[PDB]
């Protein structure tokens, strides 16, 4: 009952704020050029203690045969995809306080769970495109937002559950 | 000379198939879930 | 890390699945989060199938997953005896021959003695061959002692080659820290 | 022939299903199609290698 | 026919000028000269050529 509002509150306000942090700093822990972190904005080394930003996807020494940086290099930049799944996370835990109240039983919960979820798809999405744009390991924030998407799913999960089970109520109390 | 005369380990020269693919995951999913609200709409319709 | 992507997309099959089954209510076989979650398991391995899903999405959606999990295992596999094939690292280098064929490692001896006046009197076109690289190698491929040319190797890394009399190299090849 | 090409589909994959041909004249398809897609995909896989 | 008519100029004074030319030209220059020479250059740093 009450607990899939626990779990669905717990989850839009963690996942959401975890995958904050994770746009914030600590996306790659590595040996810089000399070691620094790494946030995909900024870079920031242990002279020492300086910071500099280090979204520089476009460098001078290359082939660039045909939109393999134009089309991969500039798709990883700027962040695209997660930012859209976080906004879109905005947008899920928005329907998820609007559908409290204003009962509309069906449309709000199903939309605002098929939204939020496919919000965290597109998230590991951007994970995956950052991945191949890294091409001697990762950020904390970065772990702590991909198990934030994570998280988001179970939420998910919980989410549809909580919306076909309220279907049930529907076709019940139509018998 | 000084320009010369293995176990390779594919990390992410496979991944291509995940953003496309996957993509067409949520896409069939959501195309799918547009049909059924529509057929479920006309029902509520045929009222 | 691709293991962690992988079971990314697993997750995220079986809760979108799970919800296909889910909504449009009677119900489904895949209704159970261990259905979707445990048929999308045995849809990862090969194991047989146990619920074939009637919906013509999840129809279409797993048939992604066996391109996904046909190809990624095909190359775990294919790719995975393609490694333990080479299952012992044979010497890139073992004849003078293939010294004097090649620049990347150094080689010298002692600063004096019958070997190197040996080589400087040789007619071997690989001794001699050897001999023009080592009497012209920047820096100094010459040492005074033994010792000099044991730590210089040991530190070398592999990059620097040292040669000797046959007992000597077996005396020290038989001696701590057996780096040799 | 959501049947027959779904099932022709997985039949495409190394995969199995639940439904399987009676008929002792279809079944004879299967039987070759998992014969041919057996070497396609096993080849593929020889040359995945390389 | 092209070459006299190349804007800019593709000639150089020496191989050199046509070297570093080439290597920051990020491929899009090519060099047309004597095989020995550009195979002793070709066995020499940045092996980029």
């Amino acid at each position: 009952r009450g607990v899939q509002m626990l779990l669905t509150t717990v989850g839009a306000f963690a996942a959401f704020s975890l995958m904050t942090i994770a746009v914030g700093t600590d996306y790659w822990l590595y040996s810089r050029g000399v070691m620094t972190h790494s946030g995909l904005w900024r870079t920031c080394c242990l002279f020492k203690g300086l910071c500099k930003q280090i979204d520089h996807f476009p460098e001078d020494a290359d082939y660039e045969a045909d939109t393999a940086e134009y089309f991969l290099r500039a798709v990883r930049a700027s962040s695209i995809f997660p930012i859209l799944s976080v906004i879109l996370l905005f947008m899920g835990g928005l329907c998820i306080a609007a559908s409290e109240f204003y009962k509309t039983r069906h449309n709000i919960i199903l939309s605002a769970g098929i939204f939020f979820v496919s919000a965290g798809l597109s998230n590991i999405i951007g994970i995956i495109v950052y991945i191949s744009a890294n091409a001697y390991s990762y950020g904390w924030s970065f772990y702590f937002g991909a198990l934030s998407f994570i998280i988001a799913e179970m939420v998910g999960v919980l989410a549809v559950h909580m919306f076909i089970d309220r279907h049930k109520q529907l076709r019940a109390t139509a018998r | 000379g000084e320009c010369g005369s293995t176990s390779a380990l594919s990390l992410s020269n496979v991944a291509g198939v995940f953003y496309i693919l996957v993509g067409g995951l949520g896409l069939a999913m959501l195309v799918a879930l547009i049909e059924f609200c529509y057929k479920s709409r006309a029902e509520a319709k045929r009222m | 890390e691709i293991w962690m992507c992988i079971v990314f997309a697993y997750i995220g099959v079986s809760v979108v699945l799970f919800l296909v089954s889910r909504f449009s209510p009677e119900s489904t076989n895949e209704f159970g989060i261990f259905n979707s979650l445990w048929f999308s398991l045995g849809a990862f391995m090969r194991q047989g199938c146990d619920i074939s899903p009637r919906s013509l999405s999840g129809r279409i959606v797993g048939g992604v997953w066996w391109f996904f999990t046909l190809i990624i295992i095909s190359s775990y596999t294919a790719n995975l005896a393609a490694f333990l094939t080479v299952e012992r690292m044979v010497s890139p280098i073992e004849s003078a021959e293939d010294l004097s064929k090649q620049t990347e490692i150094a080689y010298g001896t002692l600063d004096s003695g019958s070997t190197k006046e040996f080589f400087r009197r040789s007619k071997i076109a690989v001794f001699d061959k050897m001999w023009t690289y080592m009497r012209s190698a920047e820096p100094s491929v010459f040492v005074r002692t033994t010792a000099e040319g044991v730590a210089r190797v040991r530190k070398s890394k592999g990059k620097y080659a040292y040669l000797l009399e046959s007992t000597m190299n077996e005396y020290i090849e038989q001696r701590k820290p057996c780096d040799t």
